[PDB]
């Protein structure tokens, strides 16, 4: 039914921790406003996602139960999710409404930024296919929280002690399910769906960076860490 | 080894 008085607790804890991320008027801004070359973009991505994974961490030690997992389990965890986070909130920053044409040349600005053609394709289809479930802020950082504490991710020693913080989770995404979109029932499963194509990405990302129209690919330590690169 | 994880998520 409806979100009982601990699920609501739960709920805005998890907003308040979600909403302290870089806004996603300060990344759309710095694309529209000026044209960049490969090189320049490959550095504006490099910093985009050392902070962001900065903020997931933070984000991550903040969610329920996450504190008491086993540290090798804790780490696993993250360099398990780090890039499909990275991929939802670019998502959930394209779906932002703009004014009339700003989405357009967004898009226009990011498929030249120098990633190759073959990685445009299922990244720009992703995007627009989150965009068309409608999702609220809730339903974003819930869905964050969800893909983080993922009880079937390897390394992970303790698959049960995952399980019982990520179902307090699903539970609360389910009801928000039923509330924003009761007109359509497969919401939620769409939802879950959605989180099967984040795992392709996290496939291809290592060839994604490194194809990209750059003469050298320079990552940060933090970046050679959670992403598999050198 | 990932130390710089494991010294964001231990302080
Ligand atoms: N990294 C990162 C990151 C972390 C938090 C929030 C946004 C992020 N994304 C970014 O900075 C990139 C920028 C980087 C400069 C060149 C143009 C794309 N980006 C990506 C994109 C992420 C990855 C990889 Cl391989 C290709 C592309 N899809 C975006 C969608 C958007 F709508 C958007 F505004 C930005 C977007």
């Amino acid at each position: 039914m409806e979100l009982t008085p601990d699920q609501q607790t739960l709920l805005h804890f998890i907003m308040d921790s979600y909403n302290k991320q870089r806004m996603p008027q300060e990344i759309t801004n710095k694309i529209l406003k000026e044209a960049f070359s490969a090189e320049e973009n490959f550095l504006i991505l490099t910093e985009m996602a050392t902070n962001h994974v900065q903020v997931l961490v933070e984000f991550t030690k903040k969610l329920p139960g996450f504190q008491t997992l086993d540290h090798e389990d804790q780490i696993a965890l993250l360099k398990g999710s780090a890039v499909e986070a990275m991929f939802l909130r670019s998502a959930e920053i394209f779906n932002k409404k703009l004014p009339s044409g700003h989405s357009d040349l967004l898009e226009a600005r990011i498929r030249n930024s120098g990633i190759s053609d073959e990685y445009i394709t299922p990244m720009f289809s992703f995007y627009k296919s989150i965009g068309e479930l409608k999702m609220t802020q809730e339903e974003y950082a819930l869905l964050t929280a969800i893909v983080i504490l993922s009880p079937d991710r390897q390394y992970i020693k303790d698959r049960e002690a995952v399980e019982k913080l990520q179902e307090p989770l699903l539970d609360v995404l389910q009801k928000l399910c039923k509330i924003h979109q009761p007109e359509n029932p497969q919401h939620f499963a769409c939802l879950l769906g959605r989180l099967t194509e984040l795992r392709t990405f996290n496939h291809h990302h290592a060839e994604m960076l490194m194809s990209w129209r750059v003469n050298d690919h320079k990552f940060t330590p933090l970046l050679c860490e959670i992403w598999d690169v050198q | 080894d990932h130390q710089l994880l494991r010294y964001l998520l231990d302080k």
